[PDB]
């Protein structure tokens, strides 16, 4: 603070007489105090984006949080040439004055600190102050998976500031490609650059002024490939298999006992098997549907035998009757959960 | 002149101010206006009996020590590292379990004074509560997980905290769990402890949570209840052909005892026994009783005949009934009662 | 004349004292009285013989140099920032696996100087102790699971532990955990370890955890049980029956495995034979049996009916009368001889 | 003197070191030969795709003001405590997730200044890299897994990045994967980040993470086989056995189906069909299409008989010929023309 | 005087001490001489090759500037804030992946420094060691846990570790794991690494864990075990009643199908194939030939059924025979000679 001199060349001496011993840059107030609202220009750089825990809702990513914004009291003098960008060491990161986002639905956010720390600081010649930190945030997304496994579920990230009003501070997107990402794999869902849809909304807290926000609005689209190959077709098998099953002669035989009893217990086994495996979310899901739906036609063909051994002229109806009466609901079901 | 020394001239080194003695020193109590605002909520655990939420927490109090009337700026703001200065009331959450601030681009901290010295102090934290749960009737049962802000070393003499008038609860809107459904209904109220030290103010809330059926009646009630249906469907037949009527009664308790097993595989891990578990266990017996009826008709067939008859046709009377009575009694108990 | 500054007179610069030499040096030892208050309890794990307890631990100890006279207050406390500048005695837990202190809203830390010499100390931690389980007997047994206090480089010449003499360990009355039932009883006493390099203090807690039995009653037990004594029913029908009896034997023999193999994913990891699993191979070992001497008849019956007819008749009386002498050892063994 | 002190004379306050702008400022890039040195490689996992690494990260780089040539030490070292007064290349990975230091019993930072000027910093670091991995072809897929070290603030105008020559990256001997195998090619490259300021440099090595099938082979490849011949088995008989054709028929659509479940919960968890998932769906196509194919021979048992013989001796040499056509045509697909 | 100012008068920044250099400096190296005490032994797990310790870490050595002979007490100690003050070894654990310190009621460390020079440093650390584990015969393995000490850059004519005469390495008395016992069987060793700089010293205690497989003997090879008893039994009895014949076919190869693969959650996920595995795998081809050879004599039969009961006969007579020579041939392999 009330050291005199170490150099007066370098990139050090300049900051040295700008801020923290010369006069005084507060970094307590803002920019254009009392002025206008200062206007930060922010762009996310996501490096990764996973770990979608549909028992916590939550997803984590990381980011590049680039802001950039218009500090007048920062003004490069003209005794130089070279410090374009007048490069101030995180050491210094508090010195002066930086706007105070935070994410409003974050759950446990922290820097990265590896070999060094991941922020980097820019003063430009014309007072720009641009700021670029590594960021590893845990999100909060609802999601709703009722359509579970054909759903499509937006998960969405908003910058806000944190006492600072609209007529204070201001956050406006960089206007060309803000969102970029890298190649990334997550492992159910599908993220898709093709919808990556962004826009401003800020809050009307009630009471105390009216706060801005940004926000972006991933959305991703479950693909359906393993459930389609997995729960879907082999248990239709085995409904088809018990339909098929009334084809066996009843009279004087004893082997449709296997392919009923089997065919119950099978679908059971399936059912029940399946119900582990499901995420664990306690409402009515389409799979859970699908599934009672296979069981209860399980059932009906047991109770059709046994109608047909208590009461040629029912099997001949049922067989014709009960799997084309499947195709309707395969027409319904795959018409309104799709 | 700027505040960042107006408040060294109000709170600094040089004018009278103490940072560990609290407002009014020997005499009124402070009364700190408490409230919250949740944003997230969720991992409602029964294996460890706890939740976790991530609240904003506004404590406004006043005190005369920073009373200013130098110049027309209204609002002042200390810069939430400098935060030792200021005189702020302890409190600590007499439920948590680890809970933590959040420290994200800035610290996610404020501290507001205006004119007559009532300040207010917000912050971000998120909790990991402690909240006992009670599993005696699962999937229909309701958990009164609380949620408490008691004082630390100072006595109901010295503190009072009390929630503030306009809804001192509130809830960020579009907030999904995925077991529970929080109610509009939240129960603040007056916890106090007296210890042996003193009174100890404590605030509270109760929020309601009520688990939502839906997924266990598709995949563990409906399925079980039919099976019983096509056991009774099972020695409804009239003749003794055996297959058919052995077909049907392994076929039933084969998958009734898979689907124990499964609601064991999927089900909370809890020791004591579960509404969820007597169902189940009650159409296991009911269809193991259809299979003894049929072991009993064949045993006492090979005068027999008529008897055999009539005890089948008694059962097949029976049996409805019976299940009937347990249906309702099993339901009027659960679903209506403990409600 | 203020606590701010009557401190920093007391143990400050301007004073006689050192935070790293105890009090009466060179003489007596300080004899320290802890006393701990369980907010939480759970988390008890079988898979890394841990269990995690949040506790509000004080301890109050007197030393002659802490003592004031001319002051108006009678106890004055001092803010746990400048905490290194009192003797705390170093009180570690000799069984821990991580522990931390809470930090929200204000450090959860209180030191209270009184005006005799009373230093009391009341700390927040969140620890995760280590008591070893034993599941021989799995579904009834109980944890003597512990909690060691001890002092770190104090001999017992130096520092001495003891309780308090009313409520040493007053636990919480709202607990419930998902697995036990912590039992009201806490046993408390002494372990003093002596290690090659002195004696060195220590208190420790037992706690009895006792399991909660109705669950595994009603989902592993009983459901087997009625499948061992309805496979006792099968073959006590006719013998001159092909399809009639390896119906329910195949039966009862497909619900025992199924069961025992739905039932193993709701068990501890563990890698020795316990109760459960001994009960849960009996059973099948007992339906395997029936079907097979059902076997063994259907082969021998083809005067060639009479020796088959005596086998049913002895087995008839063989299977449940050795099924109620396992049953009476079982439950003599698990339940009452090992306590 | 001594060297801690003739580190103070090198740099500090006395000559004219600053330890922020980098050597030979105002000139020519600096270049770092830098080489890691792995010491666990564990965790790879298809949830979060993600794998952890515990690594010994050197690099080497000259400063030309950490020169001297009048002190009797050959190279000196310098304190983990006293480290950020020297300049430091900020190096950071840029795929990674989690990354931190160790101290066990100290520091694990040696930052060495040789006599001429040359500079050795090693560190000891854990990572949780993020590469993505993909499925397509599960049960024998190699993946590839990036470790990237790249500049953070210095383009390469300043900051060049380079390997090491002999021996970049080493392997610690005595690795073990729960469910890979980490084959001894590491191929290593440039990365050279090209972003809108400037080429920020960037360097790479991939590992080359290869499955080994074993446990999926046995547990579900070959029980699959074995089911299909057992369904060729059943119409491969005659038609005077009516119970043994269904049978057996209903048998294997049975086993096939519940091995196909069984395998479904223990497989990684994603949502796009794996190479076990085709194999798991055709197998069990084929046994169904084997009990169609007795479905359509009885159905057309109403050329007087050898109308349902022809075809059922056609079927007992096509279904064969279309399971060794699979064959050849998945085994060749996936395990040699996927390399 | 007090031992803090007398202390501070010997090791201070005057009277010539530096921290930063090794005692004997252009001499002999120290001889660090350092023994551990471990408290738990937990999670042994399979999924990322690693296992957790809890560890007392005594190691002494010597330095002739920390010598006096004036003062009254004999054997200092400083408090574990100013512990960078001394010249400590820098230790480090080779392979650990993570690891901390304890900071419960103070910090769980300790300095003395004896009248004679003799140093004594005792830390409490928890660590995370990494032993590669293998499961190739995983219910009867026998695991190499190791711990390496090393030294962080001071070669072995610098400094070098060793470890204690009498009881280097012991454990808790009462310590117990889930599934592994830790025999009293502990190897002690030097492993000293020669690399590229010079011979940096390390000493290595290996421990051997055993496990015991009483619950896999109990609920993973019995069932299996009276599974193909009643696949032989199947055929044994039942000659003509194809009914009571199919149906135990059927039933016997979807339970085992389902005892393979549904009690797969309850093992440790590799992918090379395990002894638990093979048993399972040939287990499931038993019953596969058993159902195959009834397939064959239905297949001979549709003159010669004399042959066909013959082969019956001849497979009744030559299944158990191939069993116990397949049983045997799999015990003494894996229990006596892999042993
Ligand atoms: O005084 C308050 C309490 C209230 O808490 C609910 C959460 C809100 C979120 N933003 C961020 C902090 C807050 C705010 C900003 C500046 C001064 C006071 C203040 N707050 C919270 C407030 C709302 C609005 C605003
Ligand atoms: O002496 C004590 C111990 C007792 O511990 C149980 C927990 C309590 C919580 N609050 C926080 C600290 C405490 C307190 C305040 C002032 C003097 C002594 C004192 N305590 C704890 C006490 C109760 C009450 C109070
Ligand atoms: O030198 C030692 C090693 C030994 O380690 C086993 C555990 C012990 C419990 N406490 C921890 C610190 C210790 C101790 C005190 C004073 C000098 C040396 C010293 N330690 C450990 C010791 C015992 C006793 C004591
Ligand atoms: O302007 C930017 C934004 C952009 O963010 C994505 C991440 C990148 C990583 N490194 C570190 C900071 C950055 C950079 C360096 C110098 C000036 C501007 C600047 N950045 C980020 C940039 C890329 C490239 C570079
Ligand atoms: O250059 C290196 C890398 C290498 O990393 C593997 C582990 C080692 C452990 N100790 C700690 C640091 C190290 C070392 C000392 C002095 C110069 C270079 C140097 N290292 C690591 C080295 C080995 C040996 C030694
Ligand atoms: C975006 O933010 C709010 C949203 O309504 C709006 O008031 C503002 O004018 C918008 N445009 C900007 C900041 O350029
Ligand atoms: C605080 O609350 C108490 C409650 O008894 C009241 O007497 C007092 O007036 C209130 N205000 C102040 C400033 O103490
Ligand atoms: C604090 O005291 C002032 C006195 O003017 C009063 O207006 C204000 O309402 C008080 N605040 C609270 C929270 O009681
Ligand atoms: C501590 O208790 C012992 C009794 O064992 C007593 O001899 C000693 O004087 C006591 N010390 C103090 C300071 O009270
Ligand atoms: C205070 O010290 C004296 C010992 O002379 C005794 O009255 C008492 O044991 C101490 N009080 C405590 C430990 O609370
Ligand atoms: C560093 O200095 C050495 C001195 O011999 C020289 O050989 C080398 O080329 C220089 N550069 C690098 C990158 O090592
Ligand atoms: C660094 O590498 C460059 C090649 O790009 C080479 O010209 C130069 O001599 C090397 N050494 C230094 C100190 O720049
Ligand atoms: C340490 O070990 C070395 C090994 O050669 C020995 O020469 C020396 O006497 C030992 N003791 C010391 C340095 O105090
Ligand atoms: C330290 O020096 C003494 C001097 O006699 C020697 O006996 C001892 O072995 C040395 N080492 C240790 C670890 O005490």
């Amino acid at each position: 603070q009330s050291a005199e001199d170490l150099a007066r060349v370098p990139a050090n001496s300049t900051s040295n007489i700008l801020n923290r011993l010369l006069v005084s840059y507060d970094p307590r107030i803002r920019p254009n105090f009392k002025g206008i609202p200062v206007d930060v220009v922010v762009n996310i750089f996501i490096n990764s984006f996973g770990s979608i825990q549909e028992t916590t809702m939550d997803y984590r990513v990381n980011i590049f949080l680039r802001q950039k914004w218009n500090d007048p009291r920062l003004k490069l003098p003209s005794d130089f040439r070279g410090s374009d960008a007048l490069t101030v060491d995180p050491t210094m990161y508090k010195c002066l004055w930086k706007p105070d986002l935070f994410f409003a639905n974050e759950k446990s956010a922290n820097f990265h600190d590896v070999t060094q720390e991941n922020i980097l600081l820019f003063i430009f010649r014309d007072g720009d102050v641009l700021v670029s930190m590594r960021l590893s945030i845990t999100l909060s997304c609802p999601l709703d998976l009722t359509l579970f496994p054909m759903d499509t579920q937006r998960c969405k990230m908003q910058l806000e500031s944190f006492g600072y009003t609209t007529d204070d501070l201001r956050f406006i997107w960089q206007s060309g490609d803000p969102v970029q990402l890298e190649k990334i794999a997550l492992p159910q869902f599908d993220i898709k650059k093709e919808d990556i849809e962004y826009g401003n909304c800020t809050k009307y807290y009630k009471g105390t002024g009216y706060y801005t926000c940004v926000e972006v609005i991933f959305t991703l689209r479950r693909q359906v490939g393993f459930y389609m190959m997995g729960v879907y077709a082999p248990t239709l098998l085995i409904v088809v298999l018990s339909w098929l099953s009334f084809w066996i002669n009843p009279d004087a035989s004893a082997a449709r006992v296997p392919l009923g009893i089997f065919s119950v217990l099978s679908l059971a086994s399936e059912c029940t098997t399946l119900a582990a495996e499901l995420p664990k979310v306690s409402y009515v899901k389409a799979l859970d549907v699908w599934l009672i739906a296979c069981l209860l036609f399980g059932f009906a063909s047991l109770v059709e035998y046994a109608v047909v051994q208590v009461m040629k002229r029912i099997d001949l109806y049922a067989r014709a009757l009960f799997p084309f009466c499947f195709l309707f609901f395969n027409v319904i079901y795959w018409s309104i959960y799709l | 002149l700027s505040p960042s020394d107006f408040l060294d001239k109000l709170m600094g080194r040089t004018s009278g101010y103490d940072a560990r003695i609290r407002p009014n020193f020997k005499g009124p109590p402070v009364n700190v206006t408490c409230n919250i605002f949740i944003n997230s909520f969720g991992s409602v655990t029964e294996t460890t009996m706890d939740y976790r939420v991530n609240i904003f927490l506004r404590q406004q109090w006043n005190d005369s020590r920073l009373a200013y009337s130098e110049y027309p700026d209204d609002s002042l703001d200390l810069d939430p590292s400098m935060l030792d200065s200021i005189w702020k009331p302890d409190l600590f959450f007499a439920n948590e379990k680890g809970a933590n601030f959040h420290d994200v681009t800035t610290d996610n901290k404020l501290l507001r004074i205006s004119k007559n010295g009532k300040v207010l102090y917000s912050i971000r934290l998120t909790l990991t509560l402690s909240c006992p749960m009670d599993l005696k009737n699962f999937p229909m049962d309701v958990q009164t997980c609380t949620m408490q802000l008691e004082s630390f070393g100072y006595t109901m003499n010295d503190l009072i905290f009390e929630w503030l008038s306009d809804g001192p609860v509130q809830v960020a809107e579009g907030l999904t769990l995925p077991q529970f459904i929080l109610k509009e209904e939240k129960e603040l109220g007056y916890c106090t402890k007296h210890y042996n030290t003193g009174k100890f103010t404590c605030i509270e809330v109760k929020f309601h949570l009520e688990r939502q059926m839906g997924y266990y009646l598709i995949q563990m009630y409906i399925p079980s209840l039919l099976i019983v249906i096509l056991s009774w469907v099972s020695f409804w037949i009239n003749m003794d052909a055996a297959p058919a009527r052995v077909a049907l009664g392994i076929t039933t308790v084969l998958t009734m005892t898979t689907q124990s097993s499964g609601s064991r595989a999927s089900l909370p891990k809890v020791s004591y026994v579960k509404a969820i578990d007597i169902w189940m266990a009650v159409c296991l017996l009911f269809v193991f009783a259809a299979l003894l009826e049929y072991a009993a008709v064949n045993f006492v067939s090979r005068k027999f005949v008529d008897r055999a008859k009539r005890i089948d046709t008694i059962s097949r009377a029976a049996f409805p009934l019976a299940f009937l009575i347990f249906n309702i009694f099993y339901w009027i108990t659960y679903k209506i009662i403990r409600h």
